């Protein structure tokens, strides 16, 4: 792969910027991953119908 | 007893009472080696010296050839 | 040489209520109080406020190196052998080294073991911890002095 | 920063009209529309040169 | 004279003698890491919730945030020595201080409009007192300062510009945004909104 | 944007056993070896037989990290980054990619020039909350074979023709068959798959350390190396901090303490304070369990 | 009635000053009310002289609009600026452009002196202000934040030295020494197009569509609020005796009070016969140093000068 | 008082090792290895005036007469300068020694006489109107601190043998040895009544000698502590306040020392100096402060 940017997508978040924080404590909780499910999973499936 | 403990430049003379009387209370335990030391960037205290040249390259040589050389701390 | 209950204590945030144990040390009690008669805190702030390990008050120079007493820049300690320093509320003389007394007090936060390794409990609060806990909840800086004035107004040695 | 120099200078005029139009249309509607709508003006306002053009 | 709660505490305030581990609010030993920023309170007013608009800003930042910003003051009637421009020494003191410091920044700008004219000249040799804020001693050799003497390094005349400084980054975020203050706003009708 | 800031910030091990030092300032001398923006390059000889080190990263790269300029450690302990960030929370996340590194760069640089100039900016809240494993094994003088010349390369030829004369060292470099040579820059400075952090990681773990009440609810505390010196006075001074204190048995026979606590919290507390770090009496007092 | 307001005179036209073959975009009288500057659409700079209203001199070098002209008090020059992005310094004893100040990349539409430094500071499309070096011709700062056009600039030799309004409907109190902002006004809805600062009082007003709003300098504090008005204003002006000038884009303009914020006289004056009844605007106004005489530059491609009229009271509420 | 406290001086370009109040207290002199004498105002803006040459080393120590009329100053190399105190020119050049002269003094109220110390071992004697030297003491060591009494009838000497020799004019010989010091002395001053003279001193005692025709023998009047002394090796000056109520002394550690003479406790601990500290000096009328050190600069502090 020859080229300047365009690999920084999937590495990491682009232009990332935190979210401001502040009076109330937002630390323990996280969110729940999406189910890949491999064997029905269509690029149709994804973007969803047009 | 009578003056802030650090802004710093005092436009009047101070005595000495009036500015090396001690901090009351106890400090604060929040602060580590680095945060309590009196530091001014990052890793310590940096003031520029007006040393003689011919002595301080006196002492420098001093250590650099046998090990030893007077301290140039100022109160220690 | 009389024993007044409870001073009570006038903030800008509100009133705190200081319950004084006379039995265990009665001299810094009786420095205490006739500071507060006198009218030596009205007027005066909370110079140094920490989060969560007290709340240092009381100095006409608002420093925290001024002050003085009733007996004269300094006088010994009581160190008791019955009093620790646990938790909230707790009254206290403030320190500069052995047995060097002025006219600061603090009103502790926390449990603390080296404060009374090497400090002087003088009483309590009774009436008022939830005005020390606003108080406790100011906005400091590098040295924790307060932005804004966290003064005391006036000062009554009741009871 | 490019110099209008002398090939720049109508395209830089027409540049710096639809803005002054774009200005004034923010300051012109008053105070719950929906601030879309500059484009269709913009069209308007060149269909008038037009027209201007046309006699 | 039974801790045991914080029900027995009337007004709170820890008993000092009864050697036991009681606290009169919350305090907990292991208040668990919260990214919270902590809810601060002013002198005699409400909480501040200008903590949440002033987020990357300083502390003698002025920023405006609340319903008493947009109240009309009054007439103030007359010649009033509140409202007056400040002084005109200290407008001639603010105008020094200007101007010095705008001319500093003017030389060096100025200094690219002729890079090599009478090429330059560097010996100020100087001296430093540093504090290694680190003392325990083994380090310096058991001392407290070290004082170290700057020169500069001296500049080859012949020697081209070193580094890639074409190179091109997006803008970065602006400063926190500020609180808008609007009126209540105008009612808008069916009417004037189809007209 | 330049650097451009005076005297840099350096540590003790790098900066030299003698007092005094010379040092030269070049303006925009090299690039950043993370940044890759120009800084200020200072070079020093820190004594003799040294190799005159100068300094690798921007003053903002160490501001962000609070490490020294040239070794890349930490100026308060003189660790790598992967065992602090490992005794502490990773929360900076520093882009590695290109166009995400400079706009971060570039993002930083504008918070830290929009500051005093002196706190580790993120860093330093998390920096309040320490002394875990890294305190015990904090390097305790200074490892001055960091300053030192490299392995003559012609010396491996068996050509060194300045022989007696060359300032670099006629002696054996590491046999690469090892983890402790590959050692990025990059690596070193991310915290990412450092050997050396490894190396001390996996003694810290093996370091000695508490273990659970293997039974329920049992908050005893089995103290040997107790002493006959001190006193059971002091005990309950330094021990009421925990909690409600239970019955405390003790034994100066065989030198234990027996200790009760009100729940199996507190005694797992104390076993956390107490357990290889706690001196009273200027004797060192030894708990178990069972 | 919580206040009354001082009485004054009611103002009247009495000169319709005719030759621009644009739209008179910028006005600005000489410090010792010999002549005054207009500059207009049709790329010339028209010196005019005060007493007699005859055109002394007609200055030309502009590519496009001329937007903004000042005079400087100190040095003997005229500063201009234009829609073609320039900034030009004409010495006004050779009546030649000797200098212009480059860097801005889209249309300068405003720019005022310092009054104590040599410091030119102007306002552009590209949401900048720019700090020129009259002598170097150098941007000492670019007062950069503002996120739509930024329309007009005031100066001073006290706090804040630099304020701008924009249209982003904020304004930002500058500092001139860090180049950073101080303050930051929300107050308006609509674009700022227009700041005045008081010779005496230290306050300044602004205006856009929605009101207009009196201030504080040192941090912005709101002291009023003057309404009525309602109409895309292009410049604000204040007479010494506290007589405060908004006109407007649909030709109408109000005199007000300044302390009181009372709305005494209402001009709404005619066009120039040629003329179309849309093209009615004002876009500048200045009083001359007499402060008897107020020149208005309109979108008939007119100027407008009136005076105070002597036949008393007629008037109070 | 004048101006306003602090009145910061700076002109100076090298080290500054002395400096002096006019005995009307109007004017200043400074002094260091500028080889430069510079007079300025102590009053309205404190402005230079008169810039004077005539050197080829470092200006050591200087001193005035009690009229304010004639400069009095020791260089470095091994001449002693005679200047007028209005109008600038060299009146007396005076070259005797064969080494660096340390220090000079002139005595007062007598006839015009100066006596100078040197590295070589001398303590020699000058008539300003006879172009020779007076009288020579060959101590053995160097000397580097050297003044009067108020009578004019001894030389009060210190050097580097850890001991003050006082020597008389008309027996010519050792008259007094003054033990106490463990380290070199550096610098001596005495007290405008004559009672007392303070020392300087390497060992870092400053030390009080009454100096009386009736002794308690052991002249170990009042000493002072806190005065730091490193490898700079810089000869320190102390100096008597005009009621003989304070005491100043040189430092170098940076901060200006002053004592008060009967509590023997430190009055004044005054800082704002970048290096170290040379000579301290109080002005003759007022209580303002000239403190001279080796960053260039001049501090007029105003008690
Ligand atoms: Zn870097
Ligand atoms: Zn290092
Ligand atoms: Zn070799």
């Amino acid at each position: 792969r020859k080229r300047k940017r365009g690999v920084d997508y999937n590495a990491e978040i682009p232009f990332e910027k935190k979210p401001a924080l502040g009076f109330y404590d937002t630390s323990e909780e996280n969110y729940q991953a999406l189910d890949a499910d491999f064997r029905k999973l269509r690029q149709q499936d994804l973007d969803g119908e047009l | 007893v009578h003056l802030d403990p650090a802004v710093k430049e005092v436009q009047y003379n101070p005595t000495y009472e009036t500015m090396f009387a001690p901090e009351f209370g106890p400090e604060n335990p929040f602060r580590t080696q680095q945060m309590a030391a009196p530091r001014n960037m990052l890793s310590g205290y940096a003031e520029p010296a007006h040393i003689n040249d011919f002595m301080f390259e006196q002492q420098r040589r001093t250590f650099a050839t046998y090990g030893y050389a007077l301290d140039p701390s100022l109160d220690n | 040489s009389w024993q007044p209950p409870n001073v009570y204590l006038e903030t800008s945030m509100g009133i705190i209520v200081l319950e004084l144990y006379w039995k265990h040390a009665p001299k810094t009690c009786k420095n205490f109080a006739e500071l507060a008669r006198r009218g030596y805190y009205n007027g005066t702030k909370f110079h140094r406020i920490i989060k969560d390990f007290m709340i240092q008050g009381g100095d006409p120079t608002g420093t925290g190196r001024g002050g003085a007493s009733i007996y004269g820049k300094q006088f010994e300690d009581e160190l008791h052998p019955d009093l620790k320093f646990t938790g909230a509320g707790i009254l206290a003389m403030a320190n500069a080294g052995p047995d060097t007394n002025g006219s600061q007090f603090f009103v502790t936060l926390a449990p603390t073991q080296w404060l009374d390794g090497k400090h002087t409990i003088f009483g309590r609060v009774c009436q008022g911890i939830g005005m020390v806990n606003r108080v406790g909840m100011v906005e400091t800086n590098s040295q924790d002095r307060p932005v804004d004035d966290v003064k005391i107004i006036k000062a009554y040695p009741s009871g | 920063a490019k110099t209008v120099t002398k090939q720049r200078v109508e395209s830089h005029f027409d540049l710096e009209l639809r803005a002054a139009v774009m200005h004034d249309i923010l300051d012109m509607m008053p105070e719950g529309i929906k601030q879309n709508k500059a484009r269709t003006i913009l069209q308007h306002l060149s269909e008038a040169w037009r027209c201007w053009k046309a006699n | 004279w039974i801790p045991r709660l914080l029900e027995d505490f009337g007004d709170g305030g820890a008993f000092p003698e009864i050697h036991v581990a009681q606290y009169p609010l919350d305090m907990g030993r292991k208040k668990k890491m919260s990214n919270a920023l902590a809810i601060q309170v002013d002198s005699e007013g409400k909480i501040k919730y200008d903590a949440i608009a002033r987020q990357g800003q300083s502390k003698d930042k002025v920023i405006y945030s609340k319903y008493t910003d947009l109240v009309p003051k009054e007439v103030m009637n007359a010649d009033d020595p509140d409202l007056q421009r400040p002084d005109e020494e200290a407008i001639k003191e603010i105008t020094e201080k200007t101007r010095v410091a705008l001319e500093k920044s003017v030389s060096q700008k100025v200094a690219a409009a002729m890079p090599v004219r009478a090429a330059d000249k560097l010996a100020p040799a100087q001296y430093i007192r540093y504090t290694p804020s680190q003392q325990g001693v083994a380090f310096n050799s058991g001392a407290k300062q070290r004082v170290i003497r700057m020169v500069e390094m001296q500049k080859d005349p012949m020697e081209p510009p070193r580094f890639k400084i074409n190179k091109k980054i997006p803008r970065g975020p602006p400063s926190p945004p500020a609180p808008v203050m609007h009126s209540p706003s105008r009612k808008m009708t069916v009417k004037e909104q189809q007209e | 944007n330049w650097e451009d800031a005076d005297f840099p910030i350096l540590c003790q091990t790098c900066l030299g056993e003698n007092p005094y030092i010379r040092m030269t300032k070049e303006k925009y001398g090299k690039e950043c070896k993370i940044c890759a923006r120009p800084f200020t390059v200072f070079r020093w000889c820190p004594g003799v037989r040294m190799r005159f080190k100068k300094t690798e990263v921007c003053q903002t790269c160490s501001k962000l990290k609070n490490v020294c300029q040239t070794c890349l450690l930490d100026l308060e302990y003189g660790l790598p980054i992967q065992v602090r960030d490992a005794g502490l929370s990773f929360k900076d996340d520093m882009p590695k990619s290109d166009v995400n590194k400079e706009y971060y760069t570039q993002n930083m640089e504008r918070e830290i020039s929009n500051s005093d100039g002196t706190r580790p900016v993120g860093m330093l809240g998390k920096a309040t909350s320490t002394s875990d494993m890294l305190l015990k094994l904090a390097r305790t003088t200074p490892y001055y074979k960091r300053n030192r010349p490299h392995i003559c390369s012609f010396w491996v030829k068996g050509e060194c023709k300045r022989g007696e004369e060359c300032p670099y060292r006629h002696e054996k470099p590491t046999d690469p068959d090892d983890p402790l040579a590959d050692q990025n820059i990059k690596d070193r400075y991310y915290g990412i798959n450092d050997p050396v952090a490894d190396k001390l990681l996996k003694r810290a773990s093996t370091m000695p350390r508490l273990d659970p009440p293997e039974d329920k609810t049992i908050t005893t505390l089995y103290v040997g190396g107790l002493g006959d010196t001190i006193t059971e006075t002091d005990l309950r001074n330094h021990f009421y901090q925990f909690g409600e204190i239970r019955t405390i048995t003790v034994v100066q026979r065989q030198q234990c303490a027996f200790i009760q606590f009100a729940t199996r919290q507190a005694a797992e507390v104390a076993a956390e304070k107490s357990f290889n770090k706690l001196i009273v009496n200027g004797r060192r007092l030894n708990v178990k369990w069972g | 009635t919580m206040p009354k307001p001082q009485w004054h005179p009611p103002w009247k036209l009495y000169r319709v000053i005719s030759g621009h073959l644009g739209w008179v975009r910028c006005i600005a009288v000489e410090p010792g009310n010999q002549w005054f500057v207009t500059g207009s659409a049709d790329r010339t700079i028209k010196i005019w002289d005060l007493a007699s209203g005859k055109l002394k001199l007609s200055l030309t070098g502009h590519i496009s609009t001329v937007r903004g002209v000042i005079v400087s008090t100190r040095s003997p020059y005229l500063f201009s600026c234009g829609e073609d992005k320039q900034v030009k310094c004409w010495d006004l004893e050779y009546n030649k452009v000797i200098r212009h100040y480059h860097g801005h990349l889209s249309a300068v539409y405003g720019l005022d002196l310092h009054p104590t430094i040599d410091v030119l500071v102007t306002c552009s499309r590209d949401s900048t202000a720019r700090i020129w070096d009259v002598r170097t011709k150098a941007s000492v700062h670019t007062l950069s934040g503002h996120t739509n056009a930024v329309a007009t600039v005031r100066c001073q030799a006290a706090e804040p030295q630099i304020i701008t309004g924009s249209h982003d409907t904020t304004i930002r109190l500058w500092d001139l020494v860090a180049g950073k902002t101080r303050v930051t006004l929300t107050n308006h809805k609509k674009s700022v197009r227009a700041v005045v600062l008081h010779p005496r009082h230290y306050t300044f007003a602004s205006g856009s569509p929605d009101n207009i709003k009196q201030w504080k300098f040192p941090d912005g504090s709101f002291i009023q609020n003057l309404s009525g008005h309602n109409a895309i204003i292009n410049t604000l002006t204040v007479n010494s005796d506290g007589v405060l000038v908004s006109g407007a884009d649909n030709g109408t303009m109000h005199l007000w009070d300044w302390r009181t914020g009372y709305n005494f006289q209402r001009v709404h004056a005619a066009v120039q016969p040629g003329s179309l009844d849309s093209e009615s605007g004002i876009f500048a106004c200045a009083f001359d140093q007499s402060e008897s005489r107020l020149l208005t530059a309109e979108a008939d491609k007119t100027i407008k000068v009136y005076r105070e009229d002597d036949t008393a009271t007629e008037e109070t509420h | 008082s004048l101006q306003a406290p602090i009145m910061l001086l700076s002109g100076h370009e090298g080290e500054v090792y002395c400096c002096k109040f006019h005995p009307n207290g109007s004017t200043l002199a400074s002094a260091g290895f500028d080889r430069l004498i510079l007079l300025w105002n102590v009053y309205g803006d404190c402005d230079n005036y008169a810039t004077l040459k005539g050197h080829s080393g470092a200006v050591m120590e200087l001193h005035y007469n009690t009229d304010g009329s004639m400069l009095f100053s020791a260089s470095t190399d091994k001449t002693v300068a005679v200047w007028d105190s209005e109008t600038g020119e060299r009146v007396k050049r005076l070259k005797g020694h064969t080494s660096f002269v340390n220090s000079c003094y002139p005595a007062r109220r007598g006839p015009q006489l100066v006596c100078t110390g040197s590295d070589d071992g001398t303590v020699k004697l000058w008539d300003i109107r006879k172009k020779a030297a007076i009288q020579t003491f060959q101590n053995t060591y160097q000397v580097l601190a050297v003044t009067f009494n108020d009578t004019s009838d001894q030389i009060i000497s210190g050097g580097i043998d850890n001991d003050i020799k006082v020597w008389d004019l008309r027996q010519n010989k050792l008259t007094y040895t003054m033990r106490g010091h463990a380290d070199s002395v550096t610098g001596l001053s005495l007290s405008s009544e004559g009672s007392y003279l303070l020392s300087n001193a390497m060992d870092n005692t400053v030390r009080v000698w009454d100096v009386r025709p009736f002794a308690p023998k052991e002249r170990c009047v009042k000493i002072f502590q806190g005065n730091v002394h490193n490898f700079e090796k810089n000869l320190l000056r102390c100096s008597w306040s005009p009621d003989g109520s304070k005491i100043a002394a040189g430092s170098a550690d940076r901060f200006v020392y002053v004592w008060d003479t009967t509590s023997r406790r430190i009055l004044y601990k005054l800082p704002g100096h970048a290096g170290s500290i040379n000579e301290v000096a109080f002005h003759p009328d007022e209580p303002i402060i000239i403190s001279a050190s080796s960053d260039k600069r001049l501090y007029m502090g105003e008690i």
